[PDB]
């Protein structure tokens, strides 16, 4: 079962603040029009592949990250169990973390883990009708920078009529974000998708002639 | 604040298992560094040793091990000798401060200290910051005599030995490599 | 963190013993280097090795096919078996333990330790 993510999955790649300029960055992004798997038993343990785009429409409680999930390796079970969210990496405790909870809507997350750091983005745009993944462009803001660095290559979702959640895999492709006046991202073109859309990355605009 | 422990610690790690005690989130005054009679080599690379109080730098790593006399000059960026080929590599862009002082009152027994080993042979040529803690056999020569361990194959770890009658070239020098990037 | 040996004494040749290196203290993996044999007035040689995560039996040629090691993760210990004792193997043996106190992935605080000494005097 495949669904087509239209243009979603763009986060702020940096921590600086720009304004009204067309920035060109090179990082791990979700490709445009990439095949994303519908998961309508429900939770097979899936690989990591240096970054996955989780996106589900409170039935979802969280995710479990690790290598094989026993008492041998350290796990990472990101669970929103209490009125506030907790994060446990124990199996023997090395780290814990409590913050404001992460919890129709459209919950999106872009997980990535590179060089000892665990990064996690978020968004909470609302949607009523089920275009499965909507067409609108919205950015993602990072929640926490987690310097734990457990080698993670497997992830499995905690849970509790069938529910839906999508997972699409990241790749090293470069984008071209359009920053707005205020400082938000409102559009982005891909520099590897279409032979039209390559020319918007080597002419540094959104209009060609 | 956070690195009075990494310098004055009773024992130090050996070259294959280099410590990587990581410090963050307190002020590092550096006033007990670069003016001290105990130190012997303070050769910072890409950053001057002066003007280090007035900067603010993040994710500063503090490596540690012990090496002998004529091996301090292999912790430079580059200079492929013996312990930089297989044991400890400092990447070419470094931004750091190798601090190689002298310790012969602490790290020498009556019959020689043997707690500071190193890796003489290794099949693999290393990557920067790549620990190679595994102790598998080296197979010197194209020879399938694997399990015998007599010759044409070597157990890679080997001990230093530190007797206090030895010369300046082979006394142990407790280096400390403060590494930091932006 | 200390180390404890056992299996020592004076025993006739062609008999048997069992060498055991016992650990204690606070650690996380205790990856073994192995047993080390030092002849009197000589250098110690790597008589037993290959006890890591992925490993293979490393025995020197002088005791090849005669002595065996075993990975005992109950106390994080090791057992060296003695078969067909011979006065060439007369040595003060050492066990070599790489302790590690590094619960994180990055800050690899890991000193290097050795044992005490086993009096193995055999003769025909
Ligand atoms: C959630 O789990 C944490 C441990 O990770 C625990 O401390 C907390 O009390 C739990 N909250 C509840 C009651 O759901
Ligand atoms: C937990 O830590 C102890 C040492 O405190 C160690 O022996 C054990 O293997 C570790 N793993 C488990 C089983 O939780
Ligand atoms: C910026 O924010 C202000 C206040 O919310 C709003 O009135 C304005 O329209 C925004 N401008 C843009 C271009 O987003
Ligand atoms: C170690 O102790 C000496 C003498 O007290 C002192 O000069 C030196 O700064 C100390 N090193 C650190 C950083 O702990």
């Amino acid at each position: 079962a495949y669904t087509n993510s239209f243009t979603r999955g763009v986060y702020y790649p940096d921590k600086v603040f720009r304004s009204s300029v067309l920035h060109s960055t090179q990082d791990l992004f979700l490709p445009f029009f990439s095949n994303v798997t519908w998961f309508h038993f429900d939770n097979p343990v899936l690989p990591f592949n240096d970054g996955v785009y989780f996106a589900s429409t409170n039935i979802i409680r969280g995710w479990i990250f690790g290598t094989t999930l026993d008492s041998k390796t350290q796990s990472l079970l990101i669970v929103n169990n209490a009125t506030n969210v907790v994060i446990k990496v124990c199996e023997n405790c090395t780290f814990e973390y409590v913050s404001q909870p992460f919890l129709k809507n459209l919950r999106e997350f872009v997980f990535k883990n590179i060089d000892g750091y665990f990064k996690i983005y978020s968004k909470h745009t609302p949607i009523n009708l089920v275009r499965d993944l909507p067409q609108g462009f919205s950015a993602l803001e990072p929640l926490v920078d987690l310097p734990i660095g457990i080698n993670i290559t497997r992830f499995q979702t905690l849970l509790a009529g069938a529910a839906a959640y999508y997972v699409g895999y990241l790749q090293p492709r470069t984008f071209l974000l359009k920053y707005n006046e205020n400082g938000t991202i409102t559009d982005a073109v891909d520099c590897a998708l279409d032979p039209l859309s390559e020319t918007k990355c080597t002419l540094k605009s959104f209009t060609v002639e | 604040c956070p690195f009075g422990e990494v310098f004055n610690a009773t024992r130090f790690a050996s070259v294959y298992a280099w410590n990587r005690k990581r410090i963050s989130n307190c002020v590092a005054d550096y006033s007990v560094l670069y003016n001290s009679a105990s130190f012997s080599t303070f050769k910072c690379y890409g950053v001057s040793p002066t003007k280090l109080n007035d900067l603010c730098f993040t994710n500063v790593y503090a490596d540690s091990f012990v090496i002998r006399g004529d091996e301090v000059r292999q912790i430079a960026p580059g200079q492929t000798g013996k312990i930089a080929d297989y044991n400890y590599k400092l990447p070419d862009d470094f931004t750091g401060c190798v601090i190689a002082w002298n310790s012969n009152n602490l790290d020498s027994k009556v019959g020689g200290n043997y707690n500071y080993l190193y890796r003489l042979f290794r099949k693999s040529n290393l990557k920067p910051f790549e620990r190679d803690i595994s102790t598998e056999i080296y197979q010197a020569g194209s020879t399938p005599c694997n399990g015998v361990e007599g010759f044409n194959c070597y157990f890679p770890l080997q001990s230093y030995g530190f007797q206090p009658t030895n010369g300046v070239g082979y006394q142990p020098y407790r280096v400390v490599v403060l590494s930091f990037e932006l | 963190v200390q180390l404890v040996e056992s299996g020592g004494g004076s025993v006739q040749a062609g008999g048997s013993l069992r060498l055991s290196c016992a650990a204690s203290g606070k650690f996380s993996h205790l990856v073994f280097l192995g047993w080390f044999r030092q002849a009197p007035g000589k250098e110690r040689e790597g008589v037993a090795a290959g006890l890591g995560a992925y490993e293979s039996g490393y025995y020197a040629d002088s005791v090849k096919g005669r002595f065996t090691v075993s990975l005992d993760n109950a106390e994080n210990t090791v057992y060296l078996q003695m078969n067909s004792l011979k006065p060439e193997d007369t040595a003060l043996y050492y066990c070599a333990a790489l302790v590690v106190l590094s619960r994180d992935n990055t800050e690899f605080i890991a000193h290097n330790y050795w044992g005490q000494g086993t009096q193995v005097t055999v003769s025909s």
